[PDB]
């Protein structure tokens, strides 16, 4: 229909989990929060989890 | 048990580029690189902040 989402938050695991899992591109930012974190890990796709470690560091 | 070996497992917090402090990982000194103790002048540089926002906290 012409509508399409660009959520941001600071709190992913506080976001509903039925809006963030239909983002299919992602900027991600510094992230520190480990409960975030893992959260943005699983719902990544597979062949970003291995380059998706470097979010505690980027600066 | 021929030697002494005193191993420390030391993590990389921040760089200094010249009197002045940067902050960031990803950053690797070469081996047989010297190691020293940090003087209390150095560190009390950092942890201050400009004079209209200092709070003491201890």
């Amino acid at each position: 229909y012409g509508l399409s989402l660009m959520v941001v938050s600071q709190r992913p695991s506080e976001v509903s989990d039925t809006i963030l899992s239909q983002c299919n591109n992602f900027i991600n930012l510094r992230l520190t929060n480990i409960n975030d974190q893992n959260y943005i890990k699983n719902l990544l796709p597979d062949n970003s989890r291995s380059i998706s470690e470097i979010l505690p560091t980027l600066g | 048990k021929d030697e002494d070996i005193f191993i420390l497992t030391v993590q990389p917090v921040g760089i200094f580029k010249g009197e002045e402090f940067f902050q960031g990982n990803s950053m690797l000194p070469s081996p047989t690189e010297p190691v020293f103790l940090v003087e209390d002048d150095i560190l009390n540089k950092i942890f201050s902040n400009e004079k209209t926002k200092i709070f003491h906290l201890g």
